[PDB]
RNA sequence: AAAAAAA
RNA sequence: AAAAAAA
RNA sequence: AAAAAAA
């Protein structure tokens, strides 16, 4: 405390203002597609493999690729090294994000195949999981994988009893709600919506608008991200 | 199987859901609370066929380095394989995770069980509970069904009183009985969106169709303290705020049948 | 200390006195059959799946259906709460509860297939896999499985020097001999026998023929609950 | 395979088994104690070709909470790959555990290894017995050779002798070694029902077509300490008397084997 | 794929690798450290398209039983699944098990991370440095990288400075840092057998395609740290004299590669 | 300390002295080749089964068998009871146990098969590891595995400041440096070279080469093994 | 295709 | 189809 | 074909 001055937060951000955000997506060579996010703190990369041959068949769907997550946060991403191995919450965020990003897939395109989708969150400072998506969605983007739209995700969250944009790791920590929100922008589809905290109706919704405005603008940051890649390949 | 799917959408449009359920109805209801009386809570709950049990065990431990000021609340579901073929042996699966974890976020997060009034030396010995949730048949809405029975269960809880003894230094563990502090009653509820329409309380049927969930979770006091859209799917900003609002109606009606079924067993 | 008063037993049960025992079968949607039992303060469910399509392959036999079995206790249903997992003891006790059923079953009506049987005791006290035995034949019966009889399951016990029926937890914790018996009653075949504790020959053989007449008598009780489900039936 | 049941059955009907024994009969038997000299007591035995290897490890330890006056013991049973093409590497499978289980209740049930004697400081340090089971090839008959292998290698133990320094609050570990307390030698006797036939110690090719087994354990003072139906099938009451009967028979030929075994590894 | 082979293998004929790359030639090296900022040390290194990251994190806990005065090290390799189509979730395997073996014997058996330094109370209380490994693109090569990565990441590691108060007697966690007590420099330099030929720093089509491995691990005072002959294949003794010999050689390139990025991120 | 005495070592060996090694061929029934080997106080038991079919078929070579193989040490092996369970340590030198054997082997002669290698270790005393591989390649050749070569190993070391042949455990403690060599003899082919320690490349080099002498003649004693089981067959 | 027993 | 090194 | 939450 106080996580909000005057009406300044810790690091100087206004209540909207997002933390500083970079992406580039083709950043891996084994990975079909691949986008590398830094997003205040957090430094994620995100890897997409194929659609790909999915074996064991009993797992293949006969109309339809699956798509299969796994967000995974290296040990020494957080303050206090973390055992590798997923935990209840990265198995968790990994099927969220997950259900972000299927709706975004054509899947009946490549029957019986999956899309792997691997995100890792080399260094975390809340909000993780909507960077790990927005990366994600770059990296499907990245791998040609057709897509009705991109998913771009921001959290909001509820700090000294206000509703502010983007969360670092103190505020969410001493805050009084987090909602992470994944959106399909183009058709203001929801594909993810979470809410750690206690809200009442009123705040709850405006977190959620918040965290759209918030996606929006990571979407204006990842279509950005894109046309930097083809102009790369426009070369020669 | 995808033959259901188009019946089901059908019916949907004329508004109409398999079971003869209107859009916001709950299947019948059955909560049946301290029915493993060696635990210290439990609730059977039925939603329609779906049924949880809920047992709460509590003993005395360590609190986390953090949180030397609170009790310790851990939830665990177990789909066991006989709950439904595809519920296979071995440790949570992401299904198990996501509803562990949700329930746990709708009481930790509304403080439903206080933790603070767990504490028996502070930063030594606190009551540590356990909500293990077996879930005994799944016919649709776990995550319903799970939290219901798992505050069902927190209510009907009574732990052994202890005493610090501040002469000995030792903790007593006394055959009185108290309940946990249980101070909110949070509820979720969940909605398949199918097409368009969003259904409270899918069966599996309805699950197997649906496009997507979303779970919102409310208090007695007009608080959100859980919401999470589950599997795929995607929501309009206007069926949240209807989902939010239709949740805190249901979930009242919820909280009654809960505090009923609490009641009851302690006649 | 004392549990054999004069002669009665803490809960007032006389030597060859069962507990408080009640079963009913169909209890489960999801479950080719099930069955519930109360028996003393055991509750236990049991579940059986199908016979069933077998994968992996390599298992099926293909000559007979192969039968698993799961004993499983809930973690709220011991004093102390059980870490969920499966022990070594709950692994022993659904090796020689399948040991128990599959006698009493006509694998080879399904070949290439699975019966699959799932015990889960929801509160123990001492008797659950006898209890689980019991609960489970009436599962198989309750899939309309083929069997050439149930298998009904009684344990005896000696304590404070002598033998008794049907030990509660406090008999057997302070007990000397736990001998649970499983039997297909009507060819008087013994399909589980276990001795816990030490015996001479003569007291084993007496626990043993005990056990046997309390499996018997909780062969009725089988019975019973499938003849109620048949007069359920029958209706209308 | 399969074939080779008509062949075992019916020689079976004929008095015979396939490698002449009679039904009372054992195979070969060999014990070697003390043959990992690392180990404070081992034993391998062999029945027919079915060897173990049993190594015994003592170490220091505090008592279980429940239990501060007795001693730890402790039975795991590897079936290592190498032992068996049905083996597989892992965690021990349910034949290991219930090998481990079932032998493991043979000594203590009969208190074989005194456990009360197995005490430094009540509640504090005791003995830890690990009773580590190599099964190094599988030809039938495990349980016995488990259990001969268990017993004879607790026999053949010498662990540090230990003493609680009441000056130093200290407990040193002294060069001097002396037995483990082991007060009674159970053996674990084991039978197939093929058809209408017990036959003691199968082997793996009569374990191939076995309707069932039963295992009784006994010690020399006429007490069963430990029994075991197994696998499928079914005992008529008066297999399993003749089953305990035979048991004790047999256990006392295979006590004489094991006791000379103890003995010659002191010569 | 196995068309490969032939072409990789008559290119070396011709004293040619496919990239064009002298038998004794690195692919281009990028390293760059304290880029996790969160961790006390780090290094992403790439060789050519292999990529990893190391992390050093360090706290506080008790030193092993046996070596109360060492700090404790401990390396995981994390091959992750996002590197490379062959690297599936789960435990590490045996690949990313040796990889963090050998690099870990790298630097303890040269004492470059000195242990004896890492105390604050003996028997008591020493630093725990974890080197985690986070390959992040195999494009071969992953033994050098993930040492190169690893000592870098140490050279980089800025620690609490810790003091032990004689008077509270408690250990106090200060804001200043220090550096690890790095004390050498070891570097693995690996070569593939192929055919007749070994070629150092392999890319994945030359592993793919390549007999055998050897690592040579060496620091700035002529010392070895470790060797690890890796994967099938053969080598002659006057290969691995050679590979000792140009490992010596082109370790010495990298260190000052490695010292030059450790000095970069001081600015 | 002293190590070295003058100049003998704690069991009265010279430097470049063997411990007593005993190797004995086809041990076991139920494996297609046995070995077992008693090198100082190591006590190992090799296996190999068989060439054999290869399931999961995903993981068969169409060209030729694979090579797998397990070093375990049992529990009551070590000083301190060892758990069961694989290591770290017995996954890495099962990894180059593999890669020390392979190259021995005509895999190309059994296509799509496993050829299955498990080396257990009853007593370890230093040394496991090249005992293994030595007792391994008796169990290939004791399985009438084609093979180029034996494959046989030993370990030299560095024992206060001095190169000597065939550490025991407490001279592995102390020790300095720990140099295992596997070889083909024949052609002096080095399939396994491993060094933990510190050396000049002049002291690594000399360990090479007296690991190879001790191997070469733990080699001539694989080859006594070999014929002593050739002159048992020879009956009648 | 990896420190138990009892409950 | 998930705090080591040595033994 | 097995004592958490946050990061």
């Amino acid at each position: 405390k106080l996580i909000d001055e005057n009406g300044r937060r810790i690091d100087g951000r206004k209540k909207y203002e997002l933390r500083p955000i970079k992406m580039e997506v083709g950043v891996l060579k084994n990975a079909n597609g691949s986008a590398y996010i830094e997003w205040g703190k957090n430094k994620i990369i995100a890897a997409v493999y194929g659609p790909r041959e999915l074996h064991p068949k009993h797992l293949q769907r006969p109309d339809r690729a699956i798509l299969r997550v796994r967000y995974n946060m290296a040990p020494f991403s957080v303050e206090e090294r973390k055992k590798p191995g997923p935990d209840r919450r990265s198995i968790e965020i990994s099927k969220v994000i997950k259900g972000a990003l299927e709706p975004a897939l054509i899947l009946e395109m490549f029957p019986r195949t999956a899309i792997d989708v691997f995100i890792e969150v080399l260094q975390a400072d809340a909000g993780t999981r909507v960077a790990g998506i927005t990366a994600a969605s770059l990296a499907l983007a990245d791998a040609g994988i057709p897509m009705r739209d991109l998913v771009a995700a921001c959290a909001a969250g509820k700090i000294e009893g206000e509703i502010v944009l983007d969360l670092n790791k103190e505020e969410d920590n001493y805050g009084e709600a987090d909602v992470p929100v994944a959106i399909m922008p183009l058709k203001n589809d929801i594909t993810l919506l979470q809410m750690d905290g206690y809200l009442t109706k009123d705040e709850f919704i405006e977190a959620v608008k918040l965290a759209i405005k918030g996606a929006k603008a990571v979407y204006q940051k990842q279509r950005e991200a894109l046309k930097e890649k083809y102009l790369k390949i426009a070369q020669e | 199987a995808g033959i259901m799917r188009d019946h089901i959408i059908n019916l949907l449009k004329e508004g109409k859901r398999i079971d003869d359920r209107g859009f916001e109805d709950y299947r019948p209801i059955e909560i049946e609370v301290g029915v493993i009386e060696k635990a210290e809570g439990s609730a059977l709950v039925k939603l329609g066929s779906t049924q949880v049990l809920v047992g709460i065990k509590t003993s005395l431990g360590e609190p986390f380095p953090d949180t030397p000021n609170m009790g310790v609340m851990t939830t665990n579901v177990e789909l066991v394989p006989l709950a439904s073929p595809t519920f296979e042996p071995g440790p949570p699966d992401e299904r198990a995770i996501e509803l562990a974890r949700v329930i746990d976020r709708g009481i930790r997060e509304s403080k439903a069980l206080n933790l603070e009034k767990m504490v028996i030396v502070p930063g030594k010995i606190v009551r540590v509970v356990f909500i293990d949730v077996h879930v005994l048949d799944h016919d649709g809405n776990l995550m319903d069904a799970i939290g219901i029975a798992a505050i069902a269960a927190l209510l009907n809880a009574r732990v052994p009183k202890v005493r610090y003894n501040e002469e000995t230094g030792e903790v007593e563990t006394l055959d009185e009985t108290e309940p946990l502090p249980v101070e909110k009653i949070p509820v979720p509820v969940t909605f398949a969106k199918i097409g368009n329409i969003l259904v409270v309380d899918p069966s599996l049927d309805e699950e197997l169709v649906m496009d997507g969930k979303i779970t919102i979770t409310t208090d007695e006091t007009g608080h959100i303290s859980a919401v999470q859209k589950s599997e795929g799917g995607a929501f309009k900003l206007e069926e949240v705020m209807y989902a939010v609002e239709t949740a805190f109606k249901k979930a009242e009606e919820i909280r009654k049948l809960i505090l009923e079924a609490v009641e009851k067993a302690k006649q």
